[PDB]
RNA sequence: UACGAUGAAGAGUUUGAUCCUGGCUCAGGAUGAACGCUAGCGGCAGGCUUAACACAUGCAAGUCGAGGGGUAGAGACCGGCGCACGGGUGCGUAACGCGUAUGCAAUCUGCCUUUCACAGAGGGAUAGCCCAGAGAAAUUUGGAUUAAUACCUCAUAGUAUUAUAGAGCGGCAUCACUUUAUAAUUAAAGUCACAACGGUGAAAGAUGAGCAUGCGUCCCAUUAGCUAGUUGGUAAGGUAACGGCUUACCAAGGCCACGAUGGGUAGGGGUCCUGAGAGGGAGAUCCCCCACACUGGUACUGAGACACGGACCAGACUCCUACGGGAGGCAGCAGUGAGGAAUAUUGGUCAAUGGACGCAAGUCUGAACCAGCCAUGCCGCGUGCAGGAUGACGGUCCGGAUUGUAAACUGCUUUUGUACGAGAAGAAACACUCCUAUAUAUAGGAGCUUGACGGUAUCGUAAGAAUAAGGAUCGGCUAACUCCGUGCCAGCAGCCGCGGUAAUACGGAGGAUCCAAGCGUUAUCCGGAAUCACUGGGUUUAAAGGGUCCGUAGGCGGUUUAGUAAGUCAGUGGUGAAAGCCCAUCGCUCAACGGUGGAACGGCCAUUGAUACUGCUGA
C-alpha cells in the first residue's frame, strides 16, 4: 500500500521538507495537532529519536515497514557498512531514480507515473515501483506517453540524463557523501537491532 | 529394470525434467540413481544437457529408455555411439 | 563445580509448569455455564465482579470472568473461555470471549471494537 | 472383489492341487527311503525345475542323501 | 597499525531512602493455528494437529486375438504378465527399528543388458460348450467331453548340482577361486507362409531384496536383581544363508551400578523455529527407512507377500433372507454422521511425466496435470498525481489556535475494474508410406497429425478519479494528550496498579502514534534468563561445607631417560543421497518461485607421516 495523504502534514511532524521544499513549510513549522502546535515535551528518549530517524526514511521514498525491514536484512548481508548499503539499495529503485531524473518532481508522482505503463527501462517495459536498479541500466520513456502534457512540463553525479531522448543511464552506484539526505542510518541499524 | 525417465522438478505451469536412472518401482520424482542429464522445453531450440560418458553406460550396463527419453537422447548423441560396437 | 561431578549427573533443566492448565493447550474451549454470581476483589480494591463456573468439553470445572457490561448468561449457556487470569479475583483464571456462539456482546462501545465483540456502526 | 480377483483364487487352486501331489509324491519317498537312490534325485530335481523346492534347497537334500548311504 | 571475524541493548517491581542477592512481568521472532473487528486483486505454497470413530453413493488395476477353443452378433472361459508398484495412516515398537561405516570366504534376485550351447519325438486329461439337477440368493452337484506358449514321460546339455579321486593358486580360522577325469540327475514354444515377437540351460553385469557388526540412540534407582532354550558345547532337522532357528545329550553358565529388569511416553532421519555462538524446542507439507490395513491367527500362488482394494478361521458391528444360509470393511479420491475452538469440490483430462499390459496401434491410471473453497502463510500492486485558502462544520481556550492543501475548485494517467478486437508456450513424440549406408542395430528429412486448463496468460482500442482502508494504542515500561459523564460505582489491567464527586489509567468526543488488506487476544516454543553457567554462577552473615575420620570403585599425577604411537596433529582415498539454509549467477516485468555452481554437512572407515603434551611398558 501507499500513504496517500497529506504530505505537509509528514513535513511538519519530521521539521524536514522531503517532498519538496515549497508551500506550507513555513506557516507553522510546529509539528501538527493540538498538543504539538504548543510546548512540545521536552525530555526525549532516545528510542524515540531512533524511531523517527528511521521512520524519517520510511516516509521520504514511501516504503512499509515489512519491506524496510527486508530490504535492511538484505543489505546486511553485504560485509561493509550496512547503513550504507541499505540507502544505497534503497536509492537504486527504479521510482527513486525517475525521480531524480527530473520527471515527477515528487516521488508521489514517481509512484503513480512507474505504475501506468509510462516508463521503460532496457526496452521492455517495468511497471513496478519497487525495482532494483543495478548500475549500468538503460532507462527511457515510452514512445506513446513520450509527448505527454506533464512529462515536458517537468522536464545529478551519476545519473547522465539526455532530453533528446529522454536518457539517463543509470550508472555509477553513489554513495553516502553523494546522496543528499537528512537522516542516519546507524541510529536505524541500533533501532533495528534493539 | 532400471529404466532412464524424466523427473519433473519445475515449477507450476513451466515444467523442468532431470533425465535421469532409475528403477522402475519408485515414484516419479523421487529415489534415482544418478541424474544424467537435464531437459527444459520453455525455449524454441528445447534445450538439453545431456551426458554421453554416462549415457551410454547406463545403456551398456541395461538401461531401458522411454519415448521422451529416446528422443532427446536420438538429436543429442549417445545413440548412434551406442550403436557403434 | 567439577567436571568430574558434571559428567556424572549434568545439570538439571525445569520443566517451566504452564499458566492455562484446565484448558488441554487449546486456544479456545467450548464450555456451559452453572452458576452465574458475583465476587469481590481481594483488596483495596472495591467492585462486584461477575464470575461463571464453566465446565468445559474436557470435563474441566473452571471459574470465568466475564469481561464489559451488558450481558445474558444464564443459568445454562454455551461460552467460549479463551483464558487470562486476573489479580483481584482468587481462583478466577478464565476469561469468556465476548461474540462467541452465545454470549452477547456490547451495545454504545466504539473505542475497543475488536475485542468485547461489538460490530461497526 | 475384482475381475482380476475373481480369477486368482481360480488359478491358483488349480496350481497346488499339482504342487501339493508332487510335493507329498517325493516326500513320502524321501521319507520311506532313509540302492533306488538314483531314484529320489529326479522328483527333487523335477521340484527344483518346477519352482517348488527352490533349487538350491533341492541341492541340500541331494548332498544330505546320499551322504549316509555308504 | 595489518589478518579474519559482519556478531552479543534492556526496563518495571521488596525500602523513609541505598547497595547486593533473588523471584515475577514486559519490549523480539515463529506457527498445519483458533477467536473478535475489518476486507480489492495477482503469483506461489498450505489445509481434520481431536475419534487408527462409524460409513450411504460414485470412481480408484488392468491388459494380451501376434497363445487356444472361439460363442452371440463383442462378451464369458483356460493360459501369460501385473496386482508385492503407485496411493494412505503413524496403531504398535526404546529395538541393529533408525542414522552412520563396513562385511558376506554364511546370501537370493522376475523383468533388463552382453556372450556360449541348443529349441527332435509322444501322450492322457480338463476348461468353454452340451444333458439333468439342489438352492430365495450367494453359490454348487452329476455324465460324456474338444485345444493351447496348460500339464506330464524318454533321449539330449554344460565354466549346471551332488558324491568319490587327483590338482594348482590363495588366505581372514571355518576354508576360498579355477581345472581334470568317473557316476547319477534336471529343459524347451511356438504364433497356418515372410517380417516381427518368442523358449531352455550356463556365465558376467546392473538393479532389487536379506543377515551380521563398531558408534550415537527419552524419562523414572520413591524400579536392584534378571534369565531355565537362558549361557557355551557335541550331533541331527533344517532356512536362500551362518545361527538355540528347532530337537536330543553334557556343563552351569550369561547380563547387571559404565543402570539388567520393570513402568510411562514415542515411529526414526534429512530437516523446521529460535539463538552471536555453544545450545534449546518440535518431527505438518517435500525425500529416505520401518510398522499397519475392522480387531487377531494361519497358509497357498508367485522370483518376490504370511499380502490395503486376494483366501481361510474366530470375534464385535451393518445389511439381505423364503429363517435353512449368506455379503461386507474409505489409515485410496471426492463426500456423510459424530467429536472439536478449528481445516475444502460427491469437479475436468489422460494433453504432458511416470506405472501396468501389448510387436505395435491401443486400454486403464482419484498416480499425475489442472480447476473450485478457505486473506491460512510469503512476495508484489492499487485504493490517484500536480496547483489551489487559512472556506463552511466539529473538539479546545478567553476573538485566537486545531484538524488544514486537508476541502470546494482547476489540468493529467488509466496499473487495477467493466466492454470489444487479436491471442500463446506447456507438443517432444509414438505408429504408417519413402531413398542412403551397414547389417537385421542406428540415423536424417515430408505433411492431414496429437490441449482439460482455455479463448487461460498476454497485447491493443474507447467513457470515466471514477470500481476499492481498516485495526490497535495514547500514566511508566513504550510511540503518541485535551474535554465531557460516573464518583472505590461502573469498570480497566502483561507488572507497578487506577476510580471514594476537578480521572492524561473507566465510557464517549476531538487530536496524535504504529501497522496496513490487515490489526489485536488466546494457546504452544526460543531469546532476554549468566534463571542449571563447558563456553558462562556460587556455598561466613542472602539458598548452599556433609558432625568427624578411615577407606572401596572412580578422578588427578614429583624429575630424567629408552621404546610403541592409543588420545592429539597433518596429508591422501572412500563416504557424508537428493531436497533444504548461505554465497554467486541466469528466467518468470521485480520479488516470492525456479535453474546452475560453490561452500557446508562440524561425522565415520582405510592408509601414510610427525612425537611437543596425556596414556602404556622398562630404567
Amino acid at each position: 500500500a501507499r500513504y496517500t495523504g497529506p504530505k505537509t502534514k509528514i513535513a511538519r511532524k519530521f521539521g524536514e521538507a522531503i517532498f519538496g521544499d515549497d508551500k506550507s513549510f513555513e506557516k507553522r513549522n510546529y509539528p501538527p495537532g493540538q498538543h504539538g502546535m504548543a510546548k512540545k515535551r521536552g525530555k526525549k528518549s532516545e528510542y524515540a529519536v531512533q524511531l523517527m530517524e528511521k521512520q524519517k526514511a520510511k516516509y521520504s521514498y514511501g516504503i512499509l515497514e515489512k519491506q524496510f525491514r527486508n530490504l535492511f536484512e538484505k543489505a546486511s548481508a553485504t560485509k561493509g557498512v550496512t547503513g550504507e548499503v541499505l540507502l544505497q539499495l534503497c536509492e537504486a529503485r527504479l521510482d527513486n531514480v525517475v525521480f531524480r531524473m527530473g520527471i515527477a518532481p515528487s516521488r508521489r508522482g514517481a509512484r503513480q507515473i512507474v505504475s501506468h505503463r509510462h516508463i521503460t527501462v532496457n526496452g521492455e517495459v517495468v511497471n513496478i515501483p519497487s525495482y532494483h536498479l543495478k548500475p549500468g541500466d538503460k532507462v527511457a520513456v515510452r514512445e506513446k506517453s513520450k509527448s505527454l502534457e506533464a512529462i515536458e512540463r517537468s522536464l545529478y553525479e551519476w545519473i547522465t540524463w539526455n532530453n533528446d531522448l529522454k536518457e539517463g543511464t543509470f550508472v555509477s552506484v553513489p554513495a553516502r557523501l553523494q546522496i543528499p539526505e537528512n537522516i542516519k542510518e546507524q541510529l536505524i541499524v541500533e533501532l533495528y537491532n534493539k | 529394470s532400471v529404466k532412464i525417465r524424466l523427473q519433473r522438478h519445475g515449477k507450476k505451469g513451466k515444467p523442468f525434467y532431470w533425465v535421469v536412472a532409475a528403477d522402475a518401482r519408485s515414484k516419479r520424482d523421487g529415489k534415482y540413481l544418478e541424474k544424467i542429464g537435464t531437459y527444459n522445453p520453455n525455449t524454441n531450440p528445447a534445450t538439453v544437457e545431456l551426458n554421453l560418458d554416462s549415457i551410454v553406460k547406463w545403456l551398456h550396463q541395461g538401461a531401458q529408455p522411454t519415448d521422451t527419453a529416446r528422443a532427446i537422447l536420438s538429436y543429442k548423441g549417445a545413440l548412434l555411439k551406442h550403436h557403434l560396437d | 563445580p567439577t567436571i568430574q561431578q558434571l559428567v556424572r549427573t549434568g545439570r538439571t533443566q525445569i520443566t517451566k509448569k504452564s499458566k492455562s492448565v484446565a484448558l488441554d493447550s487449546c486456544p479456545q474451549r467450548r464450555g456451559v455455564c452453572t452458576r452465574v454470581y458475583t465476587t469481590t476483589p481481594k483488596k483495596p480494591n472495591s467492585a462486584m465482579r461477575k464470575v461463571a463456573r464453566v465446565r468445559l468439553t474436557n470435563g474441566n470445572e473452571v471459574n470465568a470472568y466475564i469481561p464489559g457490561e451488558g450481558h445474558n448468561l444464564q443459568e445454562h449457556s454455551i461460552v467460549l473461555v479463551r483464558g487470562g487470569r486476573v489479580k483481584d479475583l482468587p481462583g478466577v483464571r478464565y476469561h469468556i470471549v465476548r461474540g462467541a456462539l452465545d454470549t452477547s456482546g456490547v451495545a454504545g462501545r466504539t473505542q475497543r471494537r475488536s475485542k468485547y465483540g461489538a460490530k461497526r456502526p | 472383489n475384482h475381475k482380476s480377483a475373481l480369477k486368482r483364487i481360480r488359478s491358483n487352486e488349480k496350481r497346488r492341487v499339482l504342487n501339493r501331489y508332487q510335493h507329498k509324491t517325493t516326500r513320502n519317498a524321501i521319507k520311506a527311503l532313509r540302492a533306488k537312490l538314483s531314484t529320489v534325485i529326479s522328483m527333487i530335481d523335477k521340484l527344483a525345475k518346477k519352482n517348488i523346492i527352490h533349487d538350491n534347497k533341492a541341492s541340500n537334500l541331494k548332498s544330505k542323501l546320499t551322504k549316509h548311504v555308504a
